[PDB]
RNA sequence: AGGAGGUCAUGUUCACAUAC
RNA sequence: CCCGCAGAAGAAGCACCGGCUAACUCCGUGCCAGCAGCCGCGGUAAUACGGAGGGUGCAAGCGUUAAUCGGAAUUACUGGGCGUAAAGCGCACGCAGGCGGUUUGUUAAGUCAGAUGUGAAAUCCCCGGGCUCAACCUGGGAACUGCAUCUGAUACUGGCAA
RNA sequence: UAGCUAGUAGGUGGGGUAACGGCUCACCUAGGCGACGAUCCCUAGCUGGUCUGAGAGGAUGACCAGCCACACUGGAACUGA
């Protein structure tokens, strides 16, 4: 299922960061981020509006670490869903589990937060929860169990996303290592960055 | 009250038994013009008073033969 | 032969605010004079007007904004070859209730929306939009 | 044209005719091969096509393309044949299964395999 | 600021007495993305100088559109020689759902919301010029209120 | 300005490039 | 279902990269071998054949074939046309059939409104619940555009009278 | 595929069926269906539904459910609600 190839390739591809690393060292610094991978990857040929759609349509996929036909749920989920379709899906998006345990600061990545979700470390209403894609309700709990509690790398990734922005529809409690999901977060919440009818009048073809 | 339908004759040369027809309305179900169908009933007249071209209205009943069902309540319009 | 009246209304009224002419005519019947009574009260056209007693003429005046004609497209729905009835759930929108639709209910003559309020649907007369 | 006229006469569909009649609607069929050869393209191409002869299970008498580099096919080999033409060919609207009952796999290959059935090289 | 986005490049031929004379032709399309909006053809001998020509010539000659929040206002039909275009005003957040060169008119025009489809024939340039005049034949509450001699809360 | 009179049969086949 | 143990330890492939269509270079070949859904490509520098490197798209799947709908407004009721692109009978008369100038009545057949019965459950949709999530199961509704009956309205069509 | 149909269409009476009925029989009458497609030929189980489709529509009738038909082929009855 999930991608296991290299991170920074797919963030070279798309041109910008996609928050694959931890984030303690400059990307650039990491790697050429400038350069599209392979051979040819130094000139840019033009791509057209299909080519556009769909380099926006994976951007979201490899951020969110969701595939293709999961993908395609989520997007029928927020057609039918009353509203705006693009806030819906985004909405969705954020609303996975494992993106919410990587928002509150329990991993340093989103890799690394799916991982801590599927071990059995993560716990929603005091159950333990072992489905990385579990959607989240709006005034729930989530909080790391006791055995695992006492880990170097939940620490770390405190820390890590203390220095970081902090999501404002989401009250953690780092000394406890706990976290209070408040609401559905807006787009005004969400990044700018991410152009979003894209993806909508993609699928609609 | 009961349920009625009113008619044209076409025949009655036979015995004992008369020929209706009753056009009727029915929008199209694809186009929607309003054609006009029309159904041919073999109805039970007694004493063989009705004549073609007389509206007549009728009535449904117990089978009286092969391929009859319909009795007469009423002649109206005798006209010729 | 003549054989659609209101279409040789809304034709007659057509080709005269594409011809700039200030009035048109035509032989009167009560159900053109409604159809032209409900336009006046919608504004499409100044004022209506018929004249004459063994053979009246309807006279309508139409109304012109800025050189460019009121009555941008108008057509008759419901033609003698097929005609249209619509209950109180379907009474048609005309860009997107900007225009107006003629439609004969059971209670008169009135525009699509008056129809709509008072609960009753039935013939489509033309769409003026 | 007019209402009044369809009610008369309705829309008669425009039955379409399958490109691959012998195949009675089913992916595939199984037929003994009756003479294997070569033939020449239309005008704008220059070879040597190779095909064959095939009897199929209902009767029916075909004629197959063999793709690929080389084959292994002379008379009484079963082989198993699907849809799709050759255009610049006038007869042929059957390829041959390579990797199939009878038809091996098109030596040393090795992208696209999956398409002339050639096991994964170690 | 007026954005401003090219649609089709094209070959064409002269056939000279000495022979073909090739040259290109572009279509461009401008707009401010609040209304405005225009299209400009253009027709030179190299590429760059053909779309040079097509977006100084479509600078000048735009037109206004009367807009509701980046969507249409009624149902509109378009029509030139052998396209025929009908657009719609669809609900928000369902983006722009258009053919090839009615996406690049709306994109740029500012219209964020709206169904299409491109009957009849498809070439672009009869393409851009309906739909460009079937926006330009498109009502306003206001301006139709203002025509009939109503109050807009008459017409709703 | 109006209207009138008075030689020549045929031609292997396929190739022909520029697209910011 | 829960707990405990050991150890990254037992677990990634398939198609495509000329345009349509996201993704390119080298070598082999030389109208041959071959590819192909359409346009076509190959005759000595091939981004189109075969291999390699690189990349793109899907992922325990991926491709090819068959079949239906869509795009196809290309059977056009919504939603086409007929001077020359396919298409106006050689021309008329006319029975069925389709349509009907204007006014007043009357009927209420079409038409519209309201009500009752019915339209099985399941399926589709909406708001919820339960399986760790989902698929799946389920509660309550809404729909099931229909039909029949009853009571109304008279604008329009129809019937009858003048 | 243009005309098809003599128990055929209808009436009186006898018989028969749990029941109405040419269901059957005798007699009488000459009708009946058909361009709104009768008769004949080819194909096919039907519906709720499924797929597609913006919709109208098009295709389809596997699994689940309702109905019909059949039980090697062609007949026939007994028992029994
Ligand atoms: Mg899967
Ligand atoms: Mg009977
Ligand atoms: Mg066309
Ligand atoms: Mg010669
Ligand atoms: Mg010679
Ligand atoms: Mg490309
Ligand atoms: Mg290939
Ligand atoms: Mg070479
Ligand atoms: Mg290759
Ligand atoms: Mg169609
Ligand atoms: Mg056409
Ligand atoms: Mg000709
Ligand atoms: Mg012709
Ligand atoms: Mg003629
Ligand atoms: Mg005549
Ligand atoms: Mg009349
Ligand atoms: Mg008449
Ligand atoms: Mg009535
Ligand atoms: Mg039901
Ligand atoms: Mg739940
Ligand atoms: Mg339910
Ligand atoms: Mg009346
Ligand atoms: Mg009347
Ligand atoms: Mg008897
Ligand atoms: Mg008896
Ligand atoms: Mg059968
Ligand atoms: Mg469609
Ligand atoms: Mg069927
Ligand atoms: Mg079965
Ligand atoms: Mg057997
Ligand atoms: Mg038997
Ligand atoms: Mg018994």
């Amino acid at each position: 299922a999930r991608y296991l190839g290299p991170k920074l390739k797919l963030s070279r591809r798309e041109g910008t960061d996609l928050f694959l690393k931890s984030g303690v060292r400059a990307i650039d610094t990491k790697c050429k981020i400038e350069q599209a991978p392979g051979q040819h990857g130094a000139r840019k040929p033009r791509l057209s509006d299909y080519g556009v759609q769909l380099r926006e349509k994976q951007k979201v996929r490899r951020i969110y670490g969701v595939l293709e036909r999961q993908f395609r749920n989520y997007y029928k989920e927020a057609a039918r869903l009353k509203g705006n379709t693009g806030e819906n899906l985004l909405a969705l998006l954020e609303g996975r589990l494992d993106n919410v345990v990587y928002r509150m600061g329990f991993g340093a990545t989103r890799a690394e937060a799916r991982q801590l979700v599927s071990h059995k470390a993560i716990m929603v209403n005091g159950r333990v929860v072992n489905i990385a894609s579990y959607q989240v309700s709006p005034n729930d709990v989530v909080s790391i169990r006791e055995k695992a509690k006492k880990q170097s790398r939940v620490k770390a990734a405190l820390e890590l996303a203390e220095q970081r922005e902090k999501p404002t529809w989401l009250e953690v409690d780092a000394g406890k290592m706990e976290g209070t999901f408040k609401r559905k977060p807006e787009r005004s919440d969400l990044s700018a960055d991410i152009n979003e009818h894209l993806i909508v009048e993609l699928y609609s073809k | 009250k009961i349920r009625t339908l009113q008619g044209r004759v076409v025949s009655d040369k036979m015995e004992k038994s008369i020929v209706v027809a009753i056009e009727r309305f029915v929008k199209h179900p694809i186009y929607g013009k309003f054609i006009k169908r029309t159904t041919k009933l073999h109805v039970h007249d007694e004493n063989n008073e009705c004549g073609i071209g007389d509206v007549v209205e009728i009535r449904e009943c117990r089978p009286l033969s092969k391929t009859k069902s319909w009795t007469l309540v009423r002649v109206v319009e005798k006209a010729v | 032969s003549m054989q659609d009246p209101i279409a040789d209304m809304l034709t007659r009224i057509r080709n005269g605010q594409a011809a700039n002419k200030a009035a048109v005519t035509m032989p009167s019947s009560k159900l053109k004079v409604a159809i032209a009574n409900v336009l006046k009260e919608e504004g499409f056209i100044e004022d209506f007007k018929v004249e004459g007693d063994t053979k009246p003429e309807l006279e309508l005046t139409l109304k012109y904004f800025q050189g460019k004609a009121v009555v941008e497209s108008i057509q008759r729905v419901s033609r003698p070859g097929l005609r249209i009835y619509k209950r109180k759930d379907e009474l048609p929108k005309v860009m997107a209730g900007l225009g107006i639709a003629v439609v004969s209910t059971s209670k008169g003559v009135m525009t699509d929306r008056a129809a709509r309020q008072a609960g009753l649907g039935g013939e489509i007369i033309c769409y003026v939009a | 044209a007019t209402v009044n006229q369809l009610v008369r006469k309705p829309r008669a569909r425009k039955v379409a005719k399958s490109n691959v009649p012998a195949l009675e609607a089913c992916p595939q069929k199984r037929g003994v091969c009756t003479r294997v050869y070569t033939t020449t393209p239309k005008k704008p191409n220059s070879a040597l096509r190779k095909v064959c002869r095939v009897r199929l299970t209902n009767g029916f008498e075909v004629t197959s393309y063999i793709g690929g580099e080389g084959h292994n096919l002379q008379e009484h080999s079963v082989i198993l044949i699907r849809g799709g033409r050759v255009k610049d060919l006038p007869g042929v609207r059957y390829h041959t299964v390579r990797g199939a009952l009878d038809c091996s796999g098109v030596k040393d290959r090795k992208q696209a395999r999956s398409k002339y059935g050639v096991k994964r090289p170690k | 600021e007026l954005q401003e986005k090219l649609i089709a490049v094209n070959r064409v031929s002269k056939t000279v007495k000495g022979g073909r004379i090739f040259s290109f032709t572009a279509l461009t399309v401008v707009g401010d993305g609040n209304g405005r909006v225009g299209f400009g053809y253009g027709k030179a001998r190299e590429v760059p100088a053909a779309i040079q020509k097509a977006m100084e010539k479509a600078r000048r000659n735009m037109i206004n559109v009367a807009l509701n929040n980046g969507t249409l206002q009624h149902p509109v039909k378009g029509v030139h020689t052998g396209s025929r275009v009908f657009m719609q005003p669809a609900s928000e957040g369902t983006g722009i759902i258009a053919g090839g060169a009615m996406r690049a008119v709306l994109e740029v025009a500012g219209v964020h919301n709206v169904l299409a489809k491109a009957y009849g024939s498809t070439n672009p340039i009869n393409v851009v010029r309906a739909t460009i005049d079937g926006l330009e034949n498109m009502n306003s509450p206001e301006m139709v209120a203002a025509k009939r001699g109503k109050s807009v809360e008459e017409i709703l």
